[PDB]
RNA sequence: AAGGCGGCCCCCUGGACGAAGACUGACGCUCAGGUGCGAAAGCGUGGGGAGCAAACAGGAUUAGAUACCCUGGUAGUCCACGCCGUAAACGAUGUCGACUUGGAGGUUGUGCCCUUGAGGCGUGGCUUCCGGAGCUAACGCGUUAAGUCGACCGCCUGGGGA
């Protein structure tokens, strides 16, 4: 059965990359279409568009710079298996500060740096670089 | 199978308008009368495995259902139990 | 069911056909022609040299010739022709 | 634009599967192989002897038409099968010309039945006809001047198999 | 495979026709099948086998026949 | 190049003795569906229809059984 | 410069089977006509003429362009085009490794080079019948295979192909020493070697003759520039 | 300029009918002490032609690496077969920590401090293969700046 | 579901799939212990016994031949009701769900289309082969994954001893 929704978007997003699809589509969740503002933000897609009344479907729009994709990884960390919750001083820098940490707070899902910076940790949703 | 006649006359009983079928309850009470039906069946026919499995199949699923009226509403369950004559 | 049931229209031992052939399968030739049919003057006639012959040498392909049926099975279906007629 | 979409549907009126309009321009000659191009995806290999009339000698050169015919597509690499068959629409048209007036002629010239009817030929093809169709009566063209000449006169045709017997002589009848 | 000599037939014309008959029949063929028991495990493994080298026929050399050989 | 879908039959009958005819053997074999071209669904339909005959005994099971 | 209606009468909008079909043609694909792939012109024009552009520059710095289609049917318009610009070919089997084992087929052409001069400048005849005779098989060899490119002297600065699938080991070649490639890319072929890919029928020999014909044209602007 | 470093050598066998014919495989790699690298996997019946050919090899097929500095930009994980590969920037001084074939492959890129661990296999040639990919696969602060549509201070 | 299931007919009976609707409203997925089903051989009691055939006997073969081959031949194979609980019980690939280029088929539905014809254009289920990216020690797998992920369980830790 669908267990975890984020981390099949994530995988979606990844096999979207990887296939070089210009968009790539979901059903939507609210976590998910933060989740997909998260990463405008920090530019790793284009575009997210939520469609739909009774089932809306979230369409992300992937992006690619020189031929290959912009998403170069995208891991679930925290997972309904085994939940993962920072502090603000044990909060990860990806990439050595080069790709982003989501990880929702109190204050709502935002980058690790974001977060950092609010004096506030949280949720470790996924690793973006 | 249960006969489309007597299948309907299920619904009528158990089911509140009757067109719904798909009530938890109706369901049960659907469950139930195919698993009396085919006790006489397996009386006769004790190596029957195969069929047996279906019955078997059926008898979890009908106790699934219990299970979730339950835990949703329980004095509905409890009327069904009362009516079809579950132990439990 | 449309050919086979009244298959004794060309039947009754040697009547001669005009059919072309179609391809050429290293041991037959397949002229097939008469609504749905077919026929195979397989390599042992075909010509009056037995074994050494090789159909696509002796004959054609898509070819309208001189072939008559020898032989009808209607139940499995094997009209089997001949040439060397 | 739609100018594409519009010229596609144009090109899909502006032709048809089977060998029936006259499109292909021979457009190199080499014995043995002609080669046409009738607004298909490659131009077709044809034989020299789908295309030499009745003696044996080439009747086409560059710049002639014929139409071939089609409903198989791509065996590797290629474009038809062969416009020859195309010629026995025409034949048959012929034929059922017949129905209209009720006899259809031309000459038929038939000396001898290979199974039980004379053969006729018509233009460069040679048909064979069940054995009463090449004569109207008992008449018998045996003792007829060999290879004599009539038209056809059709007897019997049997409609999905293709066998068709017509009656020389007895212009008459 | 029953047969019956027609009038004015040649006999050897007559026990070709047999013979014809015969084959078609399979009916040696399938002698030889019931001289012995065969597994019926032997019997799927010939099946297929049979099957996957028929597919290897048809496939495999029509690809190599694409390419000319000198 | 199946007669039954183009037919378009229902259900094949046993009783129709003459259609069977076509599809068993000269040595009573109900013949293969690669040779009559058959469609799937309709042969094995056939089959079962050349069985119950053989039962009746309108088709015979062999040619030389007597 | 090249007209669509042009192309469209040559029959460069045809493509192959749609089972011989590549998925990464799917792009410059518009549609399929009886089971049959249509190559979508819309798309295919500009990119053409962005090619022929690349061309024209390339002529411009004096580049060496390297014409290649071994298919057989347009062999005889191949080598035509080549010597209207006054540049090489390969009409005839690519040597595999013609490009990357340059230094091993220079010494071929210089001996195809000396073979020429015996025959034609020498004039001293006089040869064993026998010698002689395998001495012109050699030649005509060494011709057929290298008679375009034996006054290359070095590696081409841009490679025009009419089939990628068909010369694909010229195209490998290329992407290994960082030559330009120019392919004409029928929807069974694969792009992705190809640097600068045109859309186009590599069978019909008319289109194949109206591809060959326009580069032909840049590339002698090109040098005239 | 460049500096090459043969790695390793090693005799390989090929049985024939006589007996064994004895080879000799080269493993050399070189580098400008910038960004560039380039391994090189050379083959001969002597060691020296084999290493020569090697080094060859290298010389040509080189690749670019974007180093901060001495160092790498960022952890990497680099595999290849059975040799994987981690590799971890380290501040100026503390040298390259890292074993074997990954060593000197690294030495010639010209990166000075480095923390490596190579799990797995140790197989020479495929773990400076995966150092080289670790390498290469290794982006930039900018260029990842490029790819996000964003300026250097906005990534930090 | 796996084990497995093959003349024809009837009776009792389980599942699958499609077509539209209508309803219920997360009722779901996985599962240590537990429970059941589980080829062949084997066991128990009672039947049956044509063919085949462990054991056994003879004849060959052979240096020997407690085998292969031949001639016979009893348990057993068959039925009923119990037990046994294992097999290379294999796809040597746990179950459930999601996502990622293609081609050639088979089978079984179903929508439209002049079925003008065996067809034309779709859309579902199960299935055989080839092959792309990716993966893999390689062999290979490849939308039925051995790819990309999530949920739960089972299991492995050098060879022998075992």
């Amino acid at each position: 059965s669908m267990q975890d929704p984020i981390a099949d978007m994530l995988t979606r997003i990844r096999n979207g990359q990887a296939a070089n699809k210009a968009a790539v589509t979901m059903p939507s969740s609210k976590l998910k279409v933060a989740i997909a503002n998260v990463l405008k933000e920090e530019g790793f897609i284009e575009d997210f568009k939520v469609e739909g009344d009774t089932k809306p479907e979230l369409e992300l729009t992937l992006k690619y710079f020189q031929g290959k994709a912009v998403v170069e990884s995208i891991q679930r960390v925290s997972r309904p298996g085994l939940r993962i919750y920072k502090r603000k001083d044990e909060l990860p820098k990806v990439m050595a500060g080069l790709g982003i940490a989501v990880v929702s707070t109190s204050k709502g899902v935002m980058t690790d740096r974001a977060a950092r910076q609010a004096g506030l940790g949280g949720e470790i949703i996924c690793y973006v670089a | 199978s249960l006969s489309t006649e007597a299948t309907a006359k299920i619904v009528s009983e158990f089911g509140r308008d009757a067109n719904d079928t798909g009530s938890t309850e109706v369901q049960v009470a659907l469950l139930t009368a195919q698993i009396n039906h085919l006790q006489g069946h397996f009386a006769e026919h004790k190596k029957d495995h195969h069929s047996r499995r279906g019955l078997l199949r059926m008898v979890s699923q009908r106790r699934k259902l219990l299970d979730y009226l339950k835990r949703k509403d329980v004095a509905r369950y409890t009327q069904l139990i009362e009516r079809l004559g579950l132990r439990r | 069911e449309d050919p086979w049931v009244a298959i004794a229209k060309r039947y009754p031992e040697g009547t001669k056909l005009t059919g072309r052939v179609t391809n050429l399968t290293d041991y037959g030739c397949f002229v097939e022609i008469e609504e749905g049919v077919e026929g195979l003057v397989h390599v042992s006639e075909m010509d009056w040299t037995n074994k050494n012959i090789h159909p696509s040498k002796v004959v054609n392909v898509g070819d309208v010739v001189e072939v008559m049926v020898l032989d009808i099975d209607e139940e499995r279906r094997r009209i089997s022709l001949g040439l060397k007629q | 634009e739609s100018f594409a979409q519009l010229f596609e549907e144009s090109l899909k009126e502006i032709e048809t599967r089977p060998g029936s309009i006259v499109r292909g321009v021979v457009v190199a000659i080499d014995k043995d192989v002609v080669l046409v191009d009738a607004g298909l995806k490659s131009e077709s290999a044809i034989p020299a002897e789908q295309f030499k009339n009745a003696q044996g000698e080439l009747e086409i050169q560059v710049g002639d038409e014929v139409d071939v015919a089609l409903d198989a597509v791509e065996d590797g690499f290629g474009e038809t099968l062969l416009s020859r068959e195309k010629a026995k629409r025409h034949e048959a048209w012929i034929t059922l010309e017949k129905a209209y007036e009720d006899a259809e002629t031309v000459t038929g010239v038939i000396n001898g039945k290979v199974k039980g009817g004379f053969t006729v030929e018509l233009n460069g093809i040679r048909a064979f006809l069940p054995g009463s169709l090449v004569d109207v009566r008992p008449v018998r063209d045996t003792l007829h001047l060999e290879g004599k000449e009539l038209e056809f006169k059709v007897i019997k045709l049997d409609q999905k198999r293709n066998n068709v017997v017509v009656s020389r002589r007895a212009v008459i009848e | 495979p029953v047969i019956k000599v027609r009038e004015n037939e040649p006999f050897d014309v007559a026990l070709r026709r047999f013979k014809r008959s015969c084959e078609k029949a399979g009916v040696l063929a399938e002698v030889r099948r019931r001289e012995f028991y065969e597994k019926p495990t032997t019997e799927r493994k010939r099946a297929k086998a049979s099957a996957v080298k028929r597919h290897a026929k048809k496939l495999a050399r029509e690809n190599a026949r694409r390419t000319r050989l000198y | 190049f199946c007669r039954f879908t183009a037919e378009g039959v229902q259900e094949i009958d046993y009783k129709d003795i003459a259609t069977l005819k076509n599809y068993i053997t000269e040595s009573g074999k109900i013949v293969p569906s690669r040779i009559t071209g058959t469609r799937a669904k309709y042969q094995r339909q056939l089959a079962r229809a050349i069985k119950r005959a053989r039962y009746l005994s309108l088709l015979p099971y062999t040619d030389r059984h007597q | 410069t090249v007209s669509m209606r042009d192309m469209l009468k040559a029959g460069v909008h045809f493509g192959h089977q749609t089972r011989y079909w590549n998925p990464k043609m799917k792009p410059f694909i518009f549609g399929a006509r009886n089971k049959v792939h249509i190559i979508n012109l819309e798309k295919t024009v500009p990119m053409f003429n962005e090619a022929l552009a690349e061309l024209n520059k390339i002529a411009s710095r004096k580049g060496k362009i390297l014409f290649v289609g071994t298919k057989r049917a347009a062999s005889e318009a191949v080598k035509d085009a080549a010597l209207s610009c006054d540049q090489f070919f390969v009409n005839h089997r690519w040597l595999g490794g013609m490009l990357t084992n340059w230094k091993t087929v220079r010494q071929s052409i210089k001996r195809l080079k000396d073979l020429e001069t015996q025959s034609q400048d020498g004039t001293f005849d006089k040869l064993t019948k026998k010698e002689a005779l395998m001495r012109t098989r050699e030649l005509e060899k060494l011709e057929n295979s290298l008679g375009g490119i034996k006054d290359m002297g070095g590696l081409p600065d841009a490679l025009f192909v009419i089939d990628a699938d068909h010369e694909h080991i010229a195209i490998k070649e290329a992407n290994n020493l960082g030559i330009p490639v120019f392919a004409i890319v029928d929807t069974n072929s694969d792009p992705d070697g190809v640097d600068f890919v045109i859309p186009g029928n590599d069978d019909a020999i008319r289109a194949v003759t109206l591809y060959l014909g326009a580069v032909a044209a840049t590339v002698r602007e090109g040098r005239s520039q | 300029e460049l500096q090459e470093k043969l790695i390793a050598v090693n005799r390989v066998s090929k049985t024939v009918k006589g007996g064994r014919i004895f080879s000799f495989t080269a493993l050399t790699v070189v580098g400008d002490g910038n960004g560039r690298v380039g391994f090189g996997y050379g083959k001969a019946r002597e060691v020296p032609a084999a290493i020569q050919k090697a080094m060859e090899k290298a010389r040509r097929n080189m690749i670019n690496v974007a180093l901060n500095n001495g160092t790498l930009q960022h952890p990497v994980k680099g595999v290849h077969t059975g040799s994987r590969v981690f590799m971890q920037p380290a501040s100026e001084g503390t040298g390259i920590i890292a074993g074997g074939a990954m060593r000197a492959v690294l030495e010639v890129a010209g990166v000075h401090n480095v923390l490596a661990k190579a799990y797995g296999s140790t197989n020479p040639i495929n773990v400076v293969r995966a150092t080289i990919d670790g390498l290469e696969n290794m982006n930039s602060p900018e260029m990842v700046a490029a790819k996000r549509g964003k300026s250097v201070e906005e990534i930090l």
